[PDB]
RNA sequence: GGUUCGUUCCAUGGAAUUAACGUAAACCCUUGCUUUAUUUGUAAAUAUUAUAAAGCAGUUCACCUUUAUAUAGGAAAUGAU
């Protein structure tokens, strides 16, 4: 097995999405509710608990976003030293 | 005078006790 | 055991400061009849004096800024629900869990209204993405909705069924009583809004897989 | 606990119980309706405009007697002055913001 | 590369340093407060509505968080105001 190549000269060395764009934590809860209605029915009693969990989602506040990741700043410092150059 | 005689009316407790005393069928 | 001033507060447990008999010292404590305990109950804020559901449902009755009329209508609705016989819950239409028994709703017209709205309110909404399902068809995907959006959709369904019903009598209670009757039909499970709730829930279950459709994840990633 | 508004009683003046409760909300929130007599004199505005104006008036006057109630009148909403005002009519608009019908063709 | 309502601010570039206009600032009405004035307005008055000249005021302080340590941001009826 070979080793990682040395990147050619790029206009800019950076990652598109520095911070992980996490998903809405409740879109998974809704899928569970929609899963019960398919197996247990709509007006059934088994799905009475998952519905309460779904109603608990929107009543809770949205977590605040995290501070930006400084990865792109450090990638731009070591570009010329880590790759074959920088394109003009 | 009413607190001692227990005559001070409180609509909140009146409705609560009536509903919990099984008097509403 | 005859009560008198010198022993009234001592035997009745009432605060003389609250009644002003022996007020405090304003020059020292700053008050004269005691300080209200903080935080205050939400109902003491003049902008949140009414229940969240009652205040929200009232302004849905309003038209042309006539809030005083809508406030009197909501007062007639709560008065009608308070004079109607206890409802007969239908096992086929289970109300929201944790609700009080049907016998308690008449004397608590606010909960009568709340239980009704929170019971027929849907849990999801159908959003469509333009031109991602095929030959110009849209990609419908369900999504949850907060409480205010759930109650708003519910009560607007009720008013839609009310406006289409025919006139019954005369006076100032026509619209009020016509709405209150629909609130009772909802709790008894014999209303028409239950069909609209189940109809939108079917679309959610019939499209629960579109949450990860190839079109929703390949917008501009197929250059 | 006697309240007068322009000489008339609180009920003879406001024909809407919502406005009566809002005019003396400061005394109600602090539970002092039966401790003070108010003699209000309002001018200009409408029914709700005057009602909310008396709310702030009594709150300020009440704090002159018991300055230690401001933390409570804060959470009651009787200390803040609501600056909302009718927006003027603007030329080219039907109202403050309503625009006339725009014809594309 | 970050940040900001914003070519705003910070850092940086084997090329930059500055000017004008727009922007911004300021101005007009409005909000709280201070002083002045009291008739043709104000029930009385030991002056508080109204009238109108000037001045002051905010994202200011507190709390929380905070990158490259350089420039900051958030919370919103239950800190102050
Ligand atoms: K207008
Ligand atoms: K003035
Ligand atoms: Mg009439
Ligand atoms: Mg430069
Ligand atoms: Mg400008
Ligand atoms: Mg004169």
């Amino acid at each position: 097995p070979n080793k990682p190549i040395r990147l050619p000269p790029l206009k800019q060395l950076r990652v598109r999405q520095a911070n992980k764009a996490e998903e809405n934590p409740c879109i998974a809860v809704m899928s569970s509710v929609l899963a019960c209605w398919a197996s247990a029915g709509y007006n059934s009693a088994g799905c009475a608990t998952v519905e309460n969990a779904l109603r608990a989602c929107m009543d809770a506040p949205k977590p605040a976003p995290k501070p930006n990741n400084t990865i792109n700043y450090h990638l731009s410092r070591f570009q010329e030293r880590l790759t074959q150059g920088k394109s003009k | 005078e009413k607190v001692v005689q227990g005559a001070l009316v409180d609509g909140a407790d009146v409705v609560k006790q009536y509903l919990e005393s099984g008097a509403a069928e | 055991v005859e009560v008198t001033p010198e022993n009234a507060a001592a035997l009745s447990q009432l605060s003389e400061i609250a009644y002003g008999v022996k007020a405090a010292d304003v020059a020292i404590e700053g008050h004269k009849y005691g300080l209200p305990t903080l935080p205050l109950p939400s109902e003491l804020h003049h902008k949140y004096r009414y229940s969240e559901v009652v205040n929200h449902a009232t302004k849905l009755l309003m038209k042309d800024g006539k809030l005083s009329k809508a406030q009197r209508d909501m007062a007639m609705i709560l008065n009608y629900l308070r004079s109607s016989p206890p409802p007969k819950l239908n096992p086929s239409r289970p109300l929201i869990p944790g609700h009080p028994p049907a016998s308690h709703l008449p004397l608590n017209p606010v909960e009568y209204l709340t239980v009704a709205i929170d019971s027929v309110a849907p849990l999801i909404k159908m959003r469509g993405y333009k031109g991602l399902a095929g030959g110009g068809r849209s990609l419908e995907v369900p999504q949850p909705i907060p409480a205010r959006q759930r109650r708003s959709t519910a009560f607007k369904w009720i008013l839609d069924v009310v406006n289409k019903k025919p006139s019954k009598g005369s006076g100032r209670t026509m619209f009020a009583h016509r709405v209150a009757e629909e609130i009772v039909a909802v709790v008894e499970g014999r209303s028409s809004v239950w069909d609209k709730r189940m109809l939108i829930h079917k679309l959610g279950t019939a499209n629960r897989a579109n949450l990860n459709s190839p079109a929703l994840q390949l917008k501009g990633k197929r250059f | 606990g006697e309240v007068l508004v322009n000489g008339k009683t609180l009920a003879e003046y406001f024909g809407r119980v919502h406005d009566r409760e809002s005019a003396v909300w400061a005394l109600r929130a602090t539970n002092r309706i039966d401790k003070y007599n108010v003699w209000v004199k309002v001018e200009g505005g409408g029914t709700t405009g005057q009602a909310e104006a008396i709310t702030l008036a009594i709150a300020k006057a009440l704090l002159a007697h018991e300055p230690a109630l401001k933390p409570a009148l804060r959470r009651a909403g009787c200390v803040t002055r609501d600056p909302r005002k009718v927006e003027r009519k603007k030329h080219g608009h039907v109202k403050a913001r309503k625009m006339p019908t725009w014809v594309k063709r």
